């Protein structure tokens, strides 16, 4: 059976993540036409808000939201951990990174 | 400068943590089954007629 050497070259710090998003509406057939932006909170003293993070991603007609944070940080973000694996298939190898998970939803303001 | 939309992943991997099964041996009870009710030995008439 198909096998691959394991690898985790990681983060340097810890600091460095991927950035994972899933719609809740369901799959973008081509989201080549979205422009994703990641934004941190300025507080890097406060431990609780140092890893608060917001993606943003605009479309045409819609704008989409995920947070780390609040309601929208969803279970699965912390009781489960999420990795991304990068396959050499010329060498076997997978190195695996530390990923973030975010669930996306729509935009709209009063 | 921003972030795009890369390749669909072409795998997935669930781990979690997992440990075996042992022998089976069944040892029901330290002293098992219904131990049955029995004479005291000898135990001799405690009683006799008059006469």
């Amino acid at each position: 059976l198909p096998s691959a050497r394991w690898q985790y070259c990681g983060a340097p710090d810890g600091s460095q993540r991927a950035v994972l998003v899933q719609f809740s509406n369901g799959k973008l057939q081509s989201p080549g036409n979205m422009r994703f932006t990641l934004y941190e909170n300025k507080d890097s003293t406060n431990p609780r808000k140092r890893n608060q993070r917001i993606l943003a991603a605009e479309t045409d007609r819609l704008s989409y939201v995920g947070n780390n944070f609040g309601t929208g940080a969803l279970k699965c973000n912390t009781l489960c951990r999420h990795f991304v694996g990068i396959l050499n298939k010329t060498s076997g190898q997978m190195e695996v990174y530390d990923a973030e998970l975010f669930n996306m939803q729509p935009l709209f303001s009063d | 400068g921003g972030l795009t939309c890369a390749s669909a992943p072409q795998g997935t991997l669930r781990i979690l943590e997992g440990p075996q099964q042992s022998l089976s041996g069944s040892p029901l009870q330290p002293i098992p089954a219904s131990p049955p009710p029995q004479i005291p030995p000898g135990l001799r008439p405690r009683f006799c007629a008059f006469g």
